[PDB]
């Protein structure tokens, strides 16, 4: 296969160029709505928290995959381990509103509290990188899914449902220092 | 075959060393009338025309990874400049064309791309800048890169005083190699034209 | 053999807005009849649309008086359901319990002058992006404005539009940041004839497509 | 049926879940829906 | 748009007056039977309690919305956290009847007790303001939904089912003291 | 009589990738419209197929320069999505989060020389089983190889096949064991004419039948 | 319906389980599916 490289058009040459044969492929595991739908921990936990999907670690599966798309949209599911009652407020409620029971308040059960939250932001799609400011780095204050408050949150896990991603961005892997390739332990039967 | 002529408004641009037009992320605008603007938006056909700019001087000293940007829209003096200052909310897609004329005896390669929501790139991420709407400029083959992109953002209409979505970017993928019969420096010029300039919410005057 | 179940973890706890219903204890109760009881409403926004309510200008008066001056700016207030001029209206009374809104907001100006006095007013909607709001009609005339005279029909209705980037907008000024995200509104007085003390009453109500979205309660107890 | 999101019917009958109304009209919707609109007088568009 | 103001007839002028266009609107969240159907706390708890929906705080969502209508009707749901057995009596039973087990008596389960109560008052619709007296301020003694008694009630939450409101009344917001508009904290992502 | 159940043991605990859904708390929320929003992708491998990305040769340059020598081995890298030359590519960026892969991998070679210089290159896929990779084209010509000249069309695409015993192969070099389970790839330079400094840019992308299988996340936090 | 493995329908309605989209297009699949393939020029098999 030969082409004009500077045209930047895609070229996908297969094996049949030299006698081979392309086989069937099944790409379920690299689907967006599937690969993004699993719980990931949030390591910024406080008495009060603003659920922002950009607090996920920039190297975990869901986190680092989310940082590889410019725009995204998804409903949420949270798992909180708290002491006391858990109060939630949507995107835009004053902070004081986190202190009343009229808002969605879950009374604690023994193990933990597992809730499902809808997408409440006013923007049609959120963003992971924002070029500019919003006052008359950091994203604007309106890129979040609400806020939760309890006496003390111990663990918070988030899950993106119905994920939709737009406009991909560079995604990196761990650099190899001096080796010819990266070498690490792989699970192997004992003895 | 490689003779292209792009006409915007009452201005044209002919090139005899073109390689094609690259549509980035779409082939046309989405629905321009929305529920937020309350149908009080208009279209300004007088703004859709080219305006020139100067990006950088591609010399021989610049190694792989020299990144030169232009956050659009820039400081404009024409009708677009008055539209930015007279109407509160705007939206428009871009039609960008970058030219770097040496002559066929030079060597090297420029990656010309359009990046949404610019953010400073680390020395490693530059190896994947080809994920964006891009073309190449190689004095061996062509002297003109032509990208065209719609308006994409979190808000349907934007305020270009605070948020500049698109950023034109040029990276030196292979440094310039000159001979006794090649250009000793190249000057990279840009030629950008907004398309579908919609506006809404006119502002009071300063006069 | 009996049906095996798996009592899940994290489910079941009481969520004060859960969509399921309890277990009864006391049955077969018949209520007294209330067919065609008068004055029922089923949506707060219908009530807000059908009944205008007054604003609160300086010193807590719902009217602006014609001024004898070379400055002809009667009043100016932010388009925000938390504004100071709207602190007493029913519309803000509802909107304080909701997170976001969208749509047009109607203003009703009613003249209360004597038959021997005339005036000509103008209202303009200054969108955000200007540093200092205009102080004269020659300058604010470039926005979306409306002018009206005084005659037999004494009322005038102006529909403050919804023009903003995000399809929905907050109902509370965020922080000590100034220059409200939605623009101001300025009610000017072009000219007046022999109306020295006569007033103009201003009221505000909902529009044909107003909508509030997310329920909260921020009032401290 | 405001704020109820169960697909299956209630397990208890309509007589035990709540009271039963007897017999022998939404006003403000009728008021706000008949609101005058448009313009008044003449028009020079 | 121009009209005779003193006629007091409603006038709803839209944007099409000056070239605009009215958009579609969805008003689910400002529906009465929906917005009134959520739990609110009662802060008047004693060994014995008379369930009166006017003991809700005059500023909370359900409370302050209920005080903005003259007449109302709704079945009830209660959540009580008690020690010992919870006895309920309908509207009009003598106080002593609260001390017997023949009445609806819930034996306590671990977390709390959640019951559903029917509307038992003899009036066709209740009222939040009553002009006059009922003996030969305060509403009459017959504006309530019964009474509950336990050894000590800790928390009581009420919920109005099938709400119906009539004859609206003034509803207020928090006054702005000197500012040009009310300014408060809004939830914003940390850091 | 009521339905008897048997609360089983071992069931119910939270599995962070369980296929069931939670209980809602907040209903009747309508999102803003995003019909026909531009630039959507639904499968990572489509993005990896449509957008090639550069490799990382010595000193972190994506190009190999024509060498004046009697040794004509331009470069050599293992066929492993963890290799050192692929450490910056998007393809490896995805594959680091998956356990096994299968399929062909495309390499795109683009010449960047001046019009007055020519060259003729050759790429060969050396399968595993040889102790020392070949160092000259006369010897590596027996593998599966491809040769190409430089002219008008400046690009060339070579599909590194998938030839291995197990139908799927790991995406991480196991242990201090050397001689990668999948063979190397050697890009040679047959000859060149008056191309002293002019380069060759190399990029890599997915094939028509590439596939990643099992999701993990090995990146330490 | 990514990563959901329940045969029975959800117990709560579509209005309460998640948000509801409103209206008034997969690009990269269209891009990668129109990729040039085969050969270019002549061929001597």
């Amino acid at each position: 296969t030969t082409s004009a490289g500077e045209s930047a058009d895609p070229v996908t040459t297969t094996v049949e160029n030299y006698g081979g044969e392309t086989q069937v492929q099944r790409r379920h595991h690299t689907d967006v709505g599937f690969i993004m739908d699993r719980f990931v921990k949030i390591n910024n936990t406080n008495p009060t928290h603003v659920i922002d999907l950009m607090q996920t670690h920039q190297h975990g599966l869901v986190g680092a995959l989310l940082r590889a798309a410019t725009y995204y949209f998804s409903d949420l599911e949270i798992v909180v381990r708290h002491e006391g009652n858990l109060t939630w407020v949507p995107n835009g409620a004053p902070e004081a509103a986190l202190s009343n029971a009229g808002n969605p308040t879950a009374y604690n059960k023994a193990p933990f509290t597992r809730l499902a939250l809808p997408y409440t932001a006013p923007h049609r799609v959120l963003a992971t990188v924002y070029n500019g400011t919003s006052k008359y780095t950091q994203l604007p204050a309106s890129f979040n899914f609400g806020a939760i408050r309890a006496t003390d949150i111990s663990e918070l896990l988030v899950r993106m449902k119905r994920a939709e991603l737009y406009c991909p961005r560079p995604l990196l892997a761990v650099e190899v220092t001096a080796q010819d390739r990266h070498k690490q332990k792989i699970i192997a039967p004992a003895k | 075959d490689r003779t292209l002529t792009t006409r915007n408004g009452h201005t044209t641009s002919t090139t005899q060393s073109s390689v094609g037009v690259t549509y980035g992320y779409s082939t046309g605008e989405d629905h321009v009338s929305g529920p937020n603007t309350s149908g009080l938006e208009t279209r300004v056909t007088q703004a859709e025309r080219f305006f020139k700019k100067h990006l950088f001087n591609w010399t021989t000293d610049k190694p792989f990874g020299h990144l030169e940007k232009l956050k659009l829209p820039t400081d404009h003096k024409g009708v677009y400049g008055h539209l930015v200052d007279s109407f509160a909310y705007m939206r428009n897609g871009w039609d960008v064309e970058v030219s770097a004329v040496g002559n066929q005896f030079n060597g090297g390669c420029l990656l010309v791309a359009m990046v949404p929501e610019w953010k400073k790139f680390t020395p490693r991420e530059k190896y994947q800048l080809t994920l964006f709407p891009h073309q190449f400029i190689s004095p061996r083959t062509n002297m003109t890169a032509h990208i065209t992109v719609p308006y994409l953002g979190v808000n349907r209409y934007d305020q270009y005083k605070k948020h500049k979505p698109w950023t034109l970017v040029v990276m030196v993928v292979s440094p310039l190699t000159t001979s006794s019969i090649g250009a000793t420096e190249i000057k990279v010029y840009a030629n950008i034209a907004p398309t579908h300039v919609h506006v809404a919410g006119e502002l009071p005057s300063k006069e | 053999g009996i049906v095996p179940v798996a009592c899940s973890d994290g489910y079941g706890g009481l969520v004060t807005t859960d969509p399921k219903t309890a277990d009864p204890v006391y049955g077969k109760v018949y209520n007294p009849p209330r067919t065609n009881y008068p004055g029922r409403f089923t949506n707060l926004l219908d009530v807000a649309e059908a009944c205008p309510t007054f604003l609160c200008f300086d010193d807590g008066k719902p009217y602006v008086v014609t001024r004898e001056d070379e400055q002809r700016l009667l009043a100016k207030f932010d388009v925000s359901l938390a504004a100071k001029h709207m602190s007493n209206t029913y519309l803000s009374g509802i909107a304080q319990y909701y997170a976001q809104y969208s749509g047009t907001i109607n203003l009703h100006f009613m003249f209360t002058g004597s038959t021997d006095s005339k005036a000509r007013y103008m209202v303009a909607y200054v969108p955000p992006g200007v540093e200092t709001p205009p102080d004269t009609p020659e300058r604010a005339a470039h926005c979306i404005h409306a002018e009206w005279d005084t005659g037999l029909n004494s009322k005038f209705t102006f529909s403050i539009p919804y023009v903003s980037a995000a399809d929905y907008a907050y109902t509370a000024s965020d922080v000590a940041e100034t220059t409200n995200v939605q623009g101001w509104v300025c009610i000017y007085q072009i000219t007046h004839g022999k109306a020295q003390n006569d007033t103009l009453v201003v009221s505000v109500s909902a529009g044909k497509d107003f909508e509030l979205r997310l329920p909260i309660d921020p009032r401290t107890q | 049926s405001g704020n109820t999101g169960s697909i299956i019917n209630n397990y208890y009958m309509q007589q035990y879940q709540n009271s039963m109304d007897t017999q022998l009209n939404d006003w403000f919707s009728k008021l706000a829906s008949s609101a005058f609109s448009g313009l008044f007088g003449a028009l020079l568009a």
